RNA sequence: CCUGCGGCUUA
């Protein structure tokens, strides 16, 4: 089976993007933010041209897609942005690896933000907005990836975690941005490593501790 | 690490570069013709 | 104006073709030119 | 002329550029007093010679 | 304090180790005045009239690969170094002085640089990166080399105990191909032995993370 | 940096 945000007993591990551009305007089709085709409508509408960072939720999508703890389907993505919408998918959804192909994937989770698949079995991709809490298990945990706490082992943290306490982490992939996007909603901090590490570098180290500390 | 910047993308020699490169194509061309020509 | 002599004449597939075939006669027909080799 | 070898000339005064040789590299000059010639090939850095 | 030094073929006998990537589609494919990429989605004519498949070709992977390699915890302690065997051939030795961008578009444009140039300079106009050795990697790489390849099909391990079993003189080697469809052969010759990681497949960029994940819990990296 | 065969232009 595949956990989902519906089964709060069993702990689900939870990855929440945030900070992931996906901006949207009118040419004349609905049109992604993009940081290498539209140069002068972000100088123009009112915004700054480093707000374009729109390849790091595919990334982090195709970073944990065929990880070995998504072939489990324990991995449930929440992703939240700054336009104000959350995006939530199993870990058995399936989306073309190009991004050209996943723009096309883009405009259609941007204009119908319900994507039944190409099989028309299940919606992969369910829009849910604020808040994010009622996703995970009624008995969980949220950290936070920042370097203001000290730098612990994935393996010594999951082993100290219950069976029945879900983890609900959140990766920022902003390339600009602060820690205490969701402070509010975060519970503790923690981190990778003293040494630089990267979004979806710290999801995949993520996942591998996991594999590490769960055998998978 | 000491990051470097990606190296990625005055008027007058490449105009004696093509003057030189006209000179010659122009010179063959009418060095065959007019010695053709006049044989 | 004039010129003065003749320089390098420019070869093409023509003049190439032409001794071309010409050759292809002249071992076609076996005709063959040679040193000879003179006895005592 | 302006510059003498033994039967090899430069020469002045009569062009202004290369391509203006370059078009020419086979011309005939014949000397005031009487002796054939030609030109033969064009001098870069100085600007007609 | 002050970063570690620089992890290429210089650093030899010191600790260091070599990231292999190989089975990419990196080429130049002039469009007809400039240099560009060899594209499955973006171009339909031209990559059907090609010979290559969709479903083959793959531009990206090593985009991939080295947006989640250049920032791991080990590579900013001075310990990898980038191995590229290319579709054509080119070997490409990276230091980890510098950090490509992860935007495929801006990655793709340095690579098309790189390819019409095989030449990249630094902004301290000091040490030009991108050097390209006597191709293939192990012909001027460290003189202790460690050659395995990390498949889904060799024997799963644990990536602590064997990376922390071998010797800090000699360089860990992993091979990584991220065909859509292919098989853990691109470089099989090059590898002395035949280890996995992962119970499931992984792209380029999963597995070289988690060899990442594995080498900076390895030796404090 | 000069220079021998190949693009494009110049008055």
């Amino acid at each position: 089976p595949v956990l989902t945000s519906k089964d709060k007993i069993t702990k689900r591990m939870i990855v929440v993007l945030a900070m992931a551009s996906l901006e949207t305007h009118k040419i004349d089709k609905y049109v992604l933010l993009n940081c290498d085709d539209h140069q002068g409508l972000l100088k123009k509408m009112g915004r700054d041209i480093s707000e374009a960072r729109p390849d790091i939720t595919h990334q982090c999508l195709l970073t944990l897609l065929d990880s070995p703890i998504n072939k489990a389907g324990k991995l449930q993505v929440y992703i939240q942005t700054s336009r104000g919408i959350l995006i939530e998918v199993n870990p058995t959804v399936r989306i073309p690896r190009t991004f050209k192909r996943f723009s096309g994937l883009m405009v259609q989770l941007l204009h119908k933000l319900s994507i039944r698949s190409v099989n028309s079995e299940e919606k992969l991709l369910k829009v849910i907005k604020n808040p994010i809490t009622d996703h995970l298990p009624t008995k969980c945990r949220k950290v936070t990836l920042s370097f203001d706490a000290p730098v612990i082992r994935v393996q010594d943290y999951i082993e100290k975690l219950d069976d029945d306490e879900s983890i609900c982490v959140f990766v920022g992939a902003m390339a600009r941005g602060k820690d205490n996007f969701a402070d509010e909603y975060v519970d503790e901090k923690v981190g990778l490593s003293n040494y630089p590490l990267s979004a979806s570098v710290a999801c995949s180290k993520f996942c591998h501790g996991a594999e590490d500390a769960w055998n998978i | 690490i000491p990051t470097h910047a990606p190296k990625y993308e005055d008027r007058t020699r490449s105009e004696i570069n093509k003057m030189k490169a006209q000179l010659k194509k122009e010179r063959k061309f009418t060095m065959k013709e007019i010695r053709k020509d006049a044989k | 104006f004039d010129r003065t002599a003749k320089p390098v004449p420019v070869i093409t597939s023509e003049v190439t073709e032409s001794l071309e075939d010409m050759i292809r006669r002249r071992i076609q027909d076996s005709n063959f030119d040679d040193l000879q080799r003179r006895t005592l | 002329p302006y510059k003498i070898f033994k039967n090899t000339a430069f020469i002045k005064d009569m062009f202004s550029s290369a391509m203006e040789v370059a078009r020419f590299e086979g011309a005939q000059i014949k000397t005031v007093s009487g002796i054939r010639g030609e030109i033969k090939r064009a001098l870069s850095k100085p600007e007609g010679h």
